[PDB]
């Protein structure tokens, strides 16, 4: 626009927060579906739903982590890294059902003189692999769901050979996407790239999927965010540099039903 | 002929 | 309105450009593929487009019948000391590969399932001796229903579960199932578990399976030869067909490209290396 | 003839099938049918008749009609549960043995609400309030009152209305549940508790019995046909 | 003779139909319809004399 | 009986045939659908969305993230290729398993236009032209600049639209491409060059990644379903 | 309650039709129609919040 | 090992449909294909066999190849397969005009390749009048039966 | 006129009560 | 969907005619109608620029 | 911001309304309202705090 | 209904 | 009847 507005540069507003940013590419909606509360004609449990509004659907910011020359790229599950936010983790684990739509804003900015490319990619039911080839299907609940620290990916596959007291965790090798397809073809997943040299985030607003209507946020994680550098970081001359990288996610058109006392998951 | 339900 | 059959659009005409329209120019972070035709980036004639891409709608796709189980039956004498063997399998698309990578280019299906049972039988022992023409019954045994320990017990008797009795050298059996799915659409991929573990309860206790939501998801066949004992013993083999009619699919994913390795999406050290050498400048 | 080709199917004999069949008995004077009371036309229908509960299974109580009294006494207040039980209403052994819980295990699949109906058999003198409690799947399983209270209830007041329901709302993520024990499709848990306690005045029994009832609601169907494993013929 | 009605679908790819000719003079050698009516529980579940309104008390 | 004669195909089972058989759930209730987000009508709708190539197939790339990454320098300027083709989708080892090769893998024929992006990863900093290439077939394949431009291209300028798209037209002498490699129905050579060269300034990398795209156009379909070499099941 | 559609006709020797009648009250006993319907790839190849222009620049 | 069969799909190893076709250059046609199956004892045995179901596989060209009668490929996901009952009306099939052209070529003067001469004669060179090497692909066939004392 | 494959009842929206009315208490005796 | 054509009558015991129904999607699986038609050699026998009248010299 | 053109950053700006510990962390912060200011051509932004009292006019 | 030739 | 498509 002639009155200057721009592709890159986005202001984004949810409950008692904002983003900003000056250097976007746009931002994405997965298939095309903004997310919804459940309709009439499509609901199942009957009780009153519990619809916590801005309390929940709000900007929550994640640990930052740290993207060098040797990182071989991170994942994180919904809304599993999302559990202990705010008012948003006290209504998932106070209900049986509940259902999530999600804005994802990823950050990274690093300057005109730097390098590198990270494919962020939403994935629907992100299915990871495990790190037996004794059992399959045996990672456990604790290491499935790392919470907001989230878990990484490996260029190498290294199986847990101890039988006694064996790992039970993810495996995930990053050509592979973690889970045995190769991550060229991540791309027919809703994704964004941040490339440094034109944007410094990756923005994708997430619709609930899934086979059911409602189902349950404890036992099951409904999108999964994965995010590799498919260009490494490069800056100048330097052997060793480095660049963070900040997950805000918000909740969006949450809501909840099956109400009773909170669950207190084991976690470790 | 035909019936229809 | 548009249909699977109908013909793809025509190539238009284009001559020569000089200007500010920058088609070729894009951006791939966007998350966007650039919808670029030949007349935008060369010059092109008119051509009249015949060609559909009616094969590859997603009926068309998977309109095939597919091997998924082969289950062993025998009758033997009935002098044996071994029993005689019945079959049970565990209904599911994931003891074969084929079918299998295709359902599993999407996330959800929904379809309604045509069965198709091919039975063969052979002679084991160095004998002479005959047997008369078998009688198969292939009974469907739902989550809950009692399974056979018998090749003869009780639950043979299927009052309410559905059974066929298929007869040798006959046309291959068939029947058809509706979507039966307990959620909206099947899933192809789970990414989550059926029991969450609690603090307060032991770890065994908590645990269950990564990626597996209902243990018996849709039950099991049983199948046995209906024939008494007979002195020379006759060994079968019923093959399942599976062919997924009036489908509909979510949610697109990369196909599997290292080899299955169990019913998740788990692969085994020494499969990990699916491509080939080829160098960067050689055609 | 006509010229026919023989499809995948033929010669089958799928005991499920539809079809027609020569009658062996032609043009049988057939005797009319008369008004006998009692039709029924849907299974369902005796499904949403309340029948009552074998709560508790107790090693000398099972099998004996004292499996259906669930006693209760006028002891000081307590926190602690009168009964515990799994919605789990084909297979809990307290519930799957009820007209419900018989009917659903001729199907796979169940759904919709559901209704607990308790009848005190105190004497008339005897008063008190009970806390009746559904607490849907995911949970700790309520031990105590202040867990149940959480939950979806019913305090129930004592007196000339001897009955009280509690309706178990359909409150699933699967739009149909397994007829057996399955964590995917669990329904959490029912408990009854002393929201005060029972107080008789002299010369009256300290001790009595409720009786529990189930039932279906009118959103309540079933699928998928099976066997049960609620009867057998060995040999 | 032909009898056509209509079928409740439930997977999907206007009413699709399908089609019945009985072909004997019994009605005993016909196949099921399936084309079944429903009641109301009443006769078992308020088999009462004085009409039930579930808003008032049961007994009064 | 109505007089009819059984023709050949009689009683076969043709895996590919579509017929209607009877019912083994009679009147099952079957649950809705609900909108789902994702619904695909049509395999070549994958086709069309951009996945990424594994150019640099080396021993010691392949099979590892460095196949995606077509490294690029700022030396002097070359006539010598960055990187060379063969447009065979679904049998050139860096097509055949984009998202694009195995789609045309389930497939015996192909046709219709392409197109490859790419994506310049350098620094702001960095600039360059490059120029991208098709020969269709017949001739001797572009190793040299001179060749290479005399056929389909695209001079792309590198800047702050940080992709470029080259089109490759539809141009067969067969209505359908084989989807093997095949001399009858070649594709030609697809080939990237510099036209200039990559100029950085100071403290900048003098060494970068391009990384590359395929999908089809509008106008592309196949046809002949048949069963994939991309998978197997041995024993 | 027969149903008549055209065929797409291939190779030569008006319309060409066939004919379907449903046999069955299932309609997952039914034969599949092959009668599909097309859609445009853009909820996978376009997905962004702003719509593009291809002649444009993507970023502006 | 157990023989199954592999045909590459041609009128040309007969001679008599091959010379009518021959009268003219070029053909459209859709292509009926009946089979007729027969079996017979080997051995002068006194041993049976139970009756035999047949697969016929259609491998288009690029689809894996049966390497072992009962390997991963009979599986047909995709692939069209024909499952024959012994002693049943022979089999049958109809198949649309499939050729990569507007009309089959019975005769091409041609090659599939130009002979470079920057290329050496080895690489440039091919059979005269052959155009795709595998043309419309393979008929495979198998005894589904299992092995029995009896061949 | 109601068939064995119409479906059931929807579920109404209600909310919060306070009165006399009282659907919950009851009385098995009669035989309901 | 009935096609109904007559048949030419050879041998003799009004028009015979006889009836026809499509029971595939795909004409490819169709019988062969044998309504065939014909044309003129001319394209073979008469392949001359100059039209040829029979009665004149062919060479004038 | 008065950093050169060459420097990048984003920062985050937040309001706690009272109550609680005061924050010292990002993410006790993030919780409360908040602007995450990306740095740019645009030098400059602004965080609103917005009225959120008990009181209808606080002290001075 | 019916075609006629 | 006949439905026509
Ligand atoms: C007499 C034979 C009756 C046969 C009855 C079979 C009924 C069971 C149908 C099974 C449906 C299987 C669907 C495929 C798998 C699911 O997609 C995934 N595992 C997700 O739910
Ligand atoms: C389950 C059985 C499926 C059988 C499928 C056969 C498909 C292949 C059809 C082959 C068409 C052969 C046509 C004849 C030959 C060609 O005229 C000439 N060689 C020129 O192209
Ligand atoms: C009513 O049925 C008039 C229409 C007739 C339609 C064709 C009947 C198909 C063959 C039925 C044969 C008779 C059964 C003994
Ligand atoms: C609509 O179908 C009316 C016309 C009937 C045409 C003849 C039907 C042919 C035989 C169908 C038999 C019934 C299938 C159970
Ligand atoms: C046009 O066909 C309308 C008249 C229908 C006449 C009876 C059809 C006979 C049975 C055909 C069955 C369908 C073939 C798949």
């Amino acid at each position: 626009e002639a009155c200057g507005y721009s592709d890159r540069v986005l202001q984004l507003t949810l409950g008692n927060s904002t983003i900003t940013t000056q250097e976007a590419a746009n931002s994405v909606v997965a298939y095309g579906r903004w997310p919804e509360y459940l309709r009439d004609s499509e609901a199942n449990p009957v009780d009153q739903p519990t619809e916590p509004d801005v309390a929940a659907c709000r900007f929550y910011t994640l640990d930052t982590v740290s993207w060098t020359k040797e990182s071989r790229g991170w994942w994180w599950k919904l809304p599993d890294a999302l559990r202990d936010m705010g008012l948003f983790g006290q209504n998932m684990y106070y209900h049986y059902l509940g259902r999530s739509g999600y804005t994802v804003h990823v950050q990274c900015n690093a300057s005109k003189f730097h390098q590198g490319a990270l494919g962020v990619f939403a994935v629907p039911e992100m299915c990871l692999a495990g790190d037996s080839n004794t059992t399959t299907m045996h990672t456990s609940y604790q290491n499935a769901n790392p919470g907001e620290k989230g878990g990484t990916f490996t260029g190498t596959f290294t199986p847990d050979n101890n039988q006694t007291s064996p790992a039970r965790r993810f495996c995930p090798v990053d050509y592979l996407l973690g889970n045995g397809t190769l991550l060229g073809n991540a791309f027919v997943f809703p994704h964004q790239i941040i490339n440094l040299r034109t944007n410094n985030c990756a923005t994708l607003v997430l619709p609930y999927v899934n086979s059911l209507s409602i189902d349950s946020m404890v036992k099951h994680n409904n999108w999964g965010i994965a995010i590799l550098p498919l260009a490494p970081l490069n800056f100048a001359s330097e052997s060793s540099p480095e660049i963070p990288i900040t997950l805000t996610i918000a909740p969006m058109c949450c809501e909840f039903n099956g109400l009773r006392n909170i669950t207190l998951p084991r976690l470790q | 002929g035909s019936s229809s339900t | 309105a548009a249909t699977s059959r109908d013909a793809l659009p025509n190539t238009e005409a284009s001559g020569p450009t000089h200007s500010k329209e920058i088609p070729a120019l894009t951006a791939v972070e966007t998350g966007a593929t650039n919808p670029l035709v030949p007349s935008d980036t060369v010059q092109t004639r008119h051509v009249v487009q015949h060609r559909s891409r009616s094969e590859s709608s997603i009926e068309s796709f998977f309109a095939r019948g597919a091997c998924v189980t082969i289950m062993t039956v025998d009758n033997p004498a009935s002098t044996t000391n071994k029993d005689k063997l019945f079959a049970v399998w565990k209904i599911t698309y994931k003891d074969t590969v084929q079918l299998r990578r295709k359902l599993e280019f999407f996330t959800y299906s929904r379809f309604d399932m045509e069965l198709t049972f091919v039975v063969t039988a052979n002679f084991t022992e160095t004998n002479n001796g005959h047997a008369l023409n078998q009688v198969y019954q292939i009974m469907y045994i739902p989550p809950g229903a009692p399974v056979p320990e018998k090749w003869d017990d009780y639950t043979w008797q299927t009052s309410s579960n559905p059974s066929i009795f298929y007869t040798y050298g006959t046309a291959p059996a068939r029947i058809s199932v509706p979507y039966v799915g307990i959620s909206n659409a099947y899933s192809h991929f789970y990414d989550g578990f059926s029991k969450v573990p609690l603090k307060d309860q032991s770890a065994a206790l908590g645990d269950s399976l990564y990626g597996a939501a209902s243990l018996n998801d849709f039950g099991i066949l049983a199948v046995r030869v209906v024939n008494d004992h007979n002195p020379t013993k006759v060994t079968s083999k019923i093959r399942v067909y599976l062919k997924p009619k009036h489908i509909r699919v979510w949610c697109p994913r990369p196909p599997r490209a290292v080899a299955y390795y169990g019913p998740g999406v788990d692969y085994k050290d020494g499969t990990l290396t699916p491509l080939s050498t080829k160098d960067l400048t050689t055609y | 003839g006509l010229p026919v080709m023989n499809t995948p199917g033929s010669n089958q004999y799928l005991t499920a099938d539809n079809f027609q069949s020569p009658c062996a008995l032609p043009e049988f004077d057939v005797t009319p049918p008369i008004d006998i009371p009692g039709e029924v036309k849907n299974m369902m229908e005796l499904a949403e008749i309340d029948t009552m509960i074998p709560f508790d299974l107790s090693a000398t109580k099972k099998n004996t009609m004292e499996m259906y009294r669930v006693r209760l006494s006028d002891k000081p207040h307590t926190d602690d549960p009168i009964l515990c039980l799994s919605l789990s209403p084909a297979s809990d052994p307290r519930l799957s043995h009820t007209m419900l819980g018989e009917i659903l295990n001729y199907y796979t699949h169940w759904a919709g609400s559901l209704k607990f109906t308790f009848l005190f058999c105190g004497s008339m003198m005897a008063t008190g309030k009970l806390l009746v409690s559904y607490a849907p799947p995911g949970a700790d399983p309520p031990k105590k009152r202040k867990e149940a209270m959480l939950g979806t209830h019913v305090i129930w007041d004592i007196g000339l209305q001897s009955s009280c329901t509690m309706v178990v709302p359909w409150i699933s993520n699967t739009t149909y549940r397994q007829t057996i024990d399955d964590s995917f499709t669990e329904g959490g848990y029912i408990s009854v508790f002393y929201q005060t306690r029972i107080v008789v005045p002299l010369s009256t029994p300290r001790e009595m019995d409720i009786l529990g009832f189930v039932s279906a609601c009118n959103d309540f169907s079933v699928r998928l046909l099976r066997d049960t494993t609620h009867i057998e013929q060995k040999a | 003779g032909a009898q056509v009605s209509s079928q409740k679908v439930g997977a999907h790819e206007s009413t699709i139909n399908y089609t019945t000719i009985n072909y004997y003079r019994d009605s005993a050698s016909n196949a099921a319809s399936k084309q079944d009516f429903s009641q109301d529980p009443s006769k078992f579940t308020e088999p009462i004399k004085d009409v039930l309104i579930k808003t008032a008390p049961m007994l009064n």
